[PDB]
């Protein structure tokens, strides 16, 4: 019943491939949702053109 | 702390807990410091000398 949210910043030299090094994790904080999570999403900013 | 009780001598701490990380227990699993429950400040927990 906790979800974790972890953030890392690591420069990145190509383009779209990931790094060979290790990048490691920090969650910021420890929310007590309490409720099983089983569909995730991503959100897109789209502006009128 | 917090409801957990230990005897130990109380020392301020060089090293950090993260964000959410609020306490530490060593490999015998005693707790290796505690963070101050009133102000986030970690304190080292040494068992008095024996």
């Amino acid at each position: 019943g906790y979800f974790k949210i972890y953030s890392k910043h690591t420069p990145i030299n190509l383009v779209r491939d990931l790094p060979q090094g290790f990048s490691a994790l920090e969650p910021l904080v420890d929310l007590p949702i309490g409720i099983n999570i089983t569909r995730f999403q991503t959100l897109l900013a789209l502006h009128r053109s | 702390f917090n409801g957990l009780t230990g005897t130990g001598v109380l020392t301020e701490s060089n090293k950090k807990f993260l964000p959410f990380q609020q306490f530490g227990r060593d490999i015998a699993d005693t707790t290796d410091a505690v963070r101050d429950p009133q102000t986030l400040e970690i304190l080292d927990i040494t068992p008095c000398s024996f």
